[PDB]
């Protein structure tokens, strides 16, 4: 039952995702809403699973969370159904085209906010820098292990990218980084089987 | 960038400003009473930065049997003709329709005085075979040779019309 | 009148 | 770079390195190049699906990531090179084979759909990197102001003139260059505008000397001038010859960098003046005129240094050094008197968008009389005239407001008036957008906005001018129903004179 | 077998399919017959000299439209970037598996490169990408034995 | 524990000791507690943006001045060139060590 | 054994063959005999400084025209692009296999480089390539023991 | 043990030898004694800043002129390029083998770098290369324990 799957890469702009929401979902410019949310103690943008908000956790109220639904990224639509119907994510990388100070880092957590058969720890990826970062210190597709988010259907569930210490009134470290961040880019590797 | 010579190019004026099309084109065949033998599309031009309100016209024949030319109407009624005769043109020595420059060829005053500029084309003389060997053409260059002025008689027309070479 | 072109050198990196 | 020593010195140094306060976060697949041809270097990112850049602004800040509108997949091809082939002064993307080239025009926001250009006749192009025995590079070896394709080997130099849009002409032999066959290692060949002129010279570096072949305006090479190294300096494969104007002399100097155990450097200065400039005039009736020139970059260092000493942040808007006239001196043979005019320049700028030089916002002219010795007890004190001009770049023009001599009991100063021409009325206008605002301001360039005349006396009122002149210009939009830039006309609407005679009251 | 067409499927009607015969490429002819008769494809990469927008990828499927003793999944290759674009996330000639199209004779059958969502009237995503595509280049690695 | 000093060994009296406390670097604070409480160092690399050339070496040793269940020899790292300088001639995060 | 010629096979008549003897390369002479007597070739790469475009290949076969205890296929190397071009698609010295020409004494036998389809009157494909080929460079890795 | 000379062998009379005692390198002095006393060489690369033509090679042998428990063949290293040139075709610290000079105490013995065919009157091949040789740089990797 093995099969060589088609190995497909796709670039996703969250600014396009939010800008392109239907009018009743509250479409927005990602850059503008981040600026307001960072300057303000709190707030929100968007609707449903395509939104911006500060987190509700006890240590997350200073963390700016962005979320998008896979259902709305229209990944399946890229290739016709006859090529195969099982379309699953193999690997997700994160690119953050922000300006940084002398030796500043980027703190962000990418996680899957839904039910999936993931092994523990495969539910999240930590971003340390924005250079097409990933979950490991070194990325190797052949080390015998599952990659974070691997096996998730390309059209189900929601991703959240959480930026801790984002709030400006709280003098969060990432509060200034976010004000130089024009977009959020995901690079998704997925296969068709 | 290097000009395309397909009318998507722009031009520089007598002063190095960009000329733009100011007027709708019109069709005309007679210039200062001279029947040029063809109908030309005449396009009016202005500088982007308007130095002394000079008006320019580009005459482009509808026929391949004729070449184009530029006219300048100065604010004092002085009229200038540039690039009509082939010696007044700098053009691709192969595809000769690709005129790069229109050199002043003739000028007529508002009071009938005239100036005619005779240019000499570059050629393969005055030098070593090596100079020619590696640069076989490039005869597009034009040098001013004789400026003829002070017409013996009066005329309101440009002296270069009809392609008539001057006599001393 | 007069004319001027300012010439600069641009260097490619490849 | 910093001024070394006192202001007015021509010496150049560099400060202690500091971290830049801000850098782009994405540096894994990127390089620093001016992609737009705006004068602002762009950190250009061409990663695994993400394309865009961050420009470096003149005030030290970076722009946010700017996506590219279009980039060829071949940008990253192993043989990809950039070159000025459209002749736009922009770096276009090109791949070269022996019979054709593939050219993607730079449209200054991305690249155009490329075109395969077939070379005519039997013209066969060199292919860069194809042969270790010879150098294939773009250079102005013909001295025409463009990027020609030149191949340098041990026995000859061949060049294919750039005819535009990827077309090349026939190879031209440029004789006079010759190395000892098997000793010809292209790693030793460097090209340069050593006399500051059009044609690019060929510098061959040996272990103990430089073999420099001056370029005879694209007609071959001069017998090499041999320069010897200082004792203890030897060149090798780990060493590098770098060329740059690091002195403010226009002409690049030759820097030999030798990274051995304790890295050290040497610089060979070939000139202290740009060699083709007019230097002297003499009319054989006793009038002798001497011209002197100084790179604009040295005025910048003086401007910069003066700002540093007053706690100010100067900004240079001109990254493309030019040689300006400085210290013009006229000698009266027969009377023995001399007169010297020293010009000082500041706040000059490059347009960027139209790729033209706008000019110097400020020109300061001294006027000093050197009377013949024994003629007079320092009579006729030197004069000074300050002139402020519009550059049309209202980042500079707006700043000139602080440099003026102040009098509070004075009439309000001027600002430019923008109008249009509606039913033949000179109707006031506020530009709708930046493209119009830009063109309206462009139209102001070169206009005198203000001037002041001072005597350089030793009096208690030496700082008060004799005269002050203010101007107000106007730009009228006559025809916007055109290619994007409108036809504008401009002139001076107001002219105000003040006569102080050095008395402020 | 040397043509362009839109696909005949129910969901491929908007896909532009470029069909190329191997026999017509005259690959065999490049080397002397005496070197060996069995000439088979080992690996194919695809290059697409088009211009892409800031987040624009390439969607294209290369497949073999004929009979061959291929493993399941070796009949097709996906293109994402267009530069020596292999069919994997990582190309490895020594991992222990067969590569897509490996073992196909250099002169037999036909390849098709399918570009989904290419119909301009349907506002296909690849429709504009294709308008900048000057050529299609295949890199065929093959062996003689 | 955040200071500079000369050492007090018998052969380290001429060595500068640049010391910092992990407790004062506020590393934990960068991420929410809920992500996990066990936060441990995997690798440390030293960078010295010095006027240190390609043929110039720097002698420096980085060591941990405290109690930890480290493998013998993992208590210290030597620096040689200062450019993302690790403790190994080759850095391999997957060699089983 | 130091010449150029057209071949005499039945399909190599249009191939341009070049060959040199190892005896005339004077490899042995580089190091004094005391360093060892057995000097054997481990790997040969071929550099062909011809003018090829980014998407242009070259065809040539390098082979050893003499007796050696080589495994079948190690008698020849194919050149496809010429930029220090090794025989295999993936070069390593640690794949557990003998490399082309490995084990051949540095001073024995003759190498021949065959360029098929070279003849110009026959409109050979390499006929134009060859007119831009300035030299032929071999990179010989050999060991002393 | 710190000198230049021509070799005393029968076939090394034209070889220019250079040698340096480890005792005079003062390697041990770099770190305090308390860090460990066993200080041994793990790997040596040779850099030879010089001007060479594009196809000109360096011919040189680096060897240890003293007693050490080296595996046979680890007593010497060949230099071909001088560009931070290791003694192998591929340098790998993880192949399960000892590298040349590995395990030699940083204090003991002498290294000699021999350049065959150096003599000019004999028209040696390296006779001219050496005249463009500015320095010799060794890169010594060693460990302390």
């Amino acid at each position: 039952r093995d099969k060589r799957a088609l190995e497909v890469e796709r670039t996703v702009s969250l600014a396009e995702v939010y800008a392109g929401l239907p009018k009743d979902n509250g479409p927005f410019s990602l850059a503008q809403e981040i600026d307001k949310l960072v300057s303000q103690g709190s707030g929100s943008a968007g609707s449903g699973n395509n939104n911006l908000a500060f987190g509700a956790g006890t240590d997350t109220k200073t963390s700016l969370q962005a979320s998008v639904s896979f259902a709305d990224l229209k990944i399946r639509e890229d290739y016709p159904a006859s090529l195969g119907k099982i379309r699953r994510i193999k690997q997700i990388s994160v690119t953050l085209p922000a300006l940084l100070g002398p030796y500043q880092d980027v703190q962000a957590i990418l996680s899957y906010g839904d039910k999936a058969g993931l092994a523990n720890g495969c539910e999240a990826l930590a971003v340390s820098h924005g250079m097409n970062d990933s979950g490991q210190f070194q990325l190797d597709f052949n080390d015998g292990k599952f990659l974070p988010f691997e096996g998730i259907a390309i059209d189900q569930g929601t991703l959240t990218l959480s930026f801790p210490n984002a709030s400006m009134p709280e003098k969060g470290k990432q509060a200034t980084m976010l004000k130089t961040l024009n977009d959020i880019i995901l690079h998704i590797r997925y296969t068709i089987k | 960038g290097v000009p395309h010579y397909d009318e998507t190019d722009t031009f520089l004026g007598p002063e190095g400003e960009v000329l733009v099309v100011a007027d709708q084109p019109r069709d005309e065949s007679t210039l200062q009473g001279i029947n040029l033998g063809a109908t030309f599309t005449v396009t009016g031009y202005r500088s982007r930065l308007e130095s002394h309100f000079s008006r320019l016209e580009y005459w482009q024949p509808k026929t391949t049997g004729k070449t184009d030319f530029w006219l300048i109407y100065s604010p004092d009624g002085q009229v200038h003709l540039l690039g009509k005769s082939p010696q007044a043109r700098i053009s691709n020595p192969s595809q000769t329709t690709q005129t790069a420059q229109w050199l002043l060829e003739a000028s007529v005053s508002s009071r009938g005085e005239q100036i005619y500029y005779q240019y000499r084309a570059e050629d393969d003389t005055g030098c070593e075979a090596d100079e020619i060997t590696h640069h076989l053409q490039a005869t597009a260059q034009r040098y001013l040779h004789i400026v003829y002025y002070g017409n013996r008689t009066a005329s309101e027309t440009l002296p270069g019309l009809d392609g008539s070479a001057p006599s001393q | 009148n007069d004319a001027e072109i300012s010439f600069l050198t641009t260097i490619p990196l490849k | 770079a910093q001024r070394l020593g006192e202001i007015g010195s021509d010496a150049v140094t560099w400060e202690k390195m500091q971290p830049l306060s801000v850098i782009p976060s994405l540096q894994s697949n990127a390089s620093l190049v001016d992609i737009n041809g705006d004068g602002q270097l762009d950190w250009v990112i061409t990663g695994p699906g993400l394309r865009g850049y961050h420009s470096q602004r003149p005030d030290g800040s970076w722009t946010r990531f700017t996506p590219l509108n279009a980039l060829p997949v071949e940008y990253t091809h192993p043989r990809a090179q950039l070159a000025d082939l459209m002749g736009a002064g922009l770096s276009d993307l090109v791949l070269i084979g022996p019979k054709s080239v593939r050219l993607y025009a730079n449209t200054r926001d991305g690249f155009a759909k490329g075109k395969d250009v077939v070379q005519s006749g039997e013209i066969t192009l060199p292919v860069p990197g194809a042969d270790p025995r010879k150098l294939v590079a773009f250079s102005d070896v013909l001295g025409s102001g463009q990027a020609h394709l030149v191949e340098v080997s041990a026995t000859k130099v061949t060049c294919w003139p750039n005819l535009g849009r990827g077309r090349f002409g026939q190879p031209i032999t440029l004789p006079g260059f010759s190395q000892p066959a098997t000793e010809f290692n292209p790693a030793q060949v460097y090209l340069a505008d050593l006399d500051g002129s059009g044609p690019t010279d060929l510098i061959y570096v040996h272990t103990n000397r430089l073999d420099i072949f001056l370029n005879k305006s694209g007609n071959g090479f001069a017998e090499p001038v041999t320069l010897r190294f200082p004792e203890g300096l030897r060149f090798d494969h780990t060493c590098q010859l770098q060329m740059a104007d690091v002195q403010g002399l226009g002409v690049a100097s030759l820097i030999l960098s030798v990274p051995h155990m304790s890295p050290h450097h040497w610089r060979c200065d070939l000139t202290n003046m740009k060699p083709w400039l007019l230097n002297e005039m003499n009319n054989n009736m006793g009038v002798h005129h001497t011209l002197r020139y100084r790179s604009s970059s040295q005025f910048w260092l003086d401007e910069k240094a003066a700002a540093l000493t007053t706690g100010q942040t100067p900004v240079c808007y001109l990254p493309f050094p030019i040689h300006t006239l400085w210290q013009t001196e006229t000698e009266d043979e027969i009377s023995g008197n001399k007169l010297v005019t020293t010009l000082r320049y500041a706040r000059g700028a490059w347009d960027g968008r139209e790729r033209e030089f706008r000019g110097f916002g400020y020109v300061e002219q001294t006027d000093s009389h050197q009377l013949a010795q024994g003629n007079a007890p320092e009579r006729t004190p030197p004069a000074l005239t300050k002139n402020w001009y519009a550059t049309g770049l209202p980042v500079i023009d707006n700043a000139l407001s602080t440099e003026y001599w102040r009098d509070d009991q004075a009439f309000a100063g001027f600002s430019p008036r923008f109008t249009t021409w509606q039913d033949n009325k000179d109707v006031p206008l506020t530009p709708e957008d930046d493209n119009s605002r830009y063109w309206f301001n462009r139209a102001l360039k070169g206009q005198l906005l203000r001037s002041e005349l001072y005597g350089l006396d030793d009096s208690t009122n030496k700082h008060v001018p004799y005269t002050v002149t203010e101007f107000r210009s106007q730009v009228r939009r006559l025809q916007h129903t055109d290619s994007r830039y409108p036809v504008l006309w401009s002139s001076v609407v107001e002219s105000r004179n003040y006569h102080y005679e050095r008395i402020a009251s």
